C-alpha cells in the first residue's frame, strides 16, 4: 500500500497497529496440503557439471 | 699443485717428494619446488571462468 505510487497497491488499505489477525487451521495437526498455482508461480532448473581431472 | 726443492747440488735423496692427492667437488639434487592448488567441483561450475588465465 503506497501513497506515492498507487499503481502498485495489491491490497485495499494500510495495515495499522492493532489490526486483528488469525492462523488458518488447528493447533498441532499434521496434514497434506493441496496446491494450486499458475505455470509462472515457480521456476526450476539444473546446472551443468564439468568433469573431474 | 706441486712445490719444488732448492738444493746446492740438486740431490734430493734425504727429503720428500710431491705426493699426488686428488680432490673433488660434488653436485647434489636439491629439494623440490612445488606450487599446488585445489578447488571444489561446485566452485568450478559456478565461479571459475578463465581458469587458464
Amino acid at each position: 500500500y503506497d501513497t506515492t505510487n498507487p499503481q502498485y497497491n495489491s491490497v485495499s488499505r494500510q495495515v495499522e497497529a492493532g489490526d486483528a489477525v488469525s492462523v488458518v487451521g488447528t493447533a498441532s495437526q499434521t496434514m497434506k496440503p493441496n496446491l494450486f498455482y499458475n505455470k509462472f508461480f515457480c521456476g526450476l532448473g539444473s546446472i551443468p557439471l564439468p568433469k573431474l581431472h | 699443485q706441486f712445490s719444488s726443492l732448492r738444493t746446492p747440488t740438486g740431490d734430493i735423496s734425504g727429503q720428500n717428494k710431491n705426493n699426488l692427492i686428488s680432490g673433488k667437488a660434488t653436485g647434489r639434487v636439491g629439494n623440490y619446488i612445488t606450487v599446488a592448488v585445489e578447488y571444489q567441483q561446485l566452485e568450478e561450475a559456478i565461479k571459475l571462468n578463465q581458469l587458464e588465465e
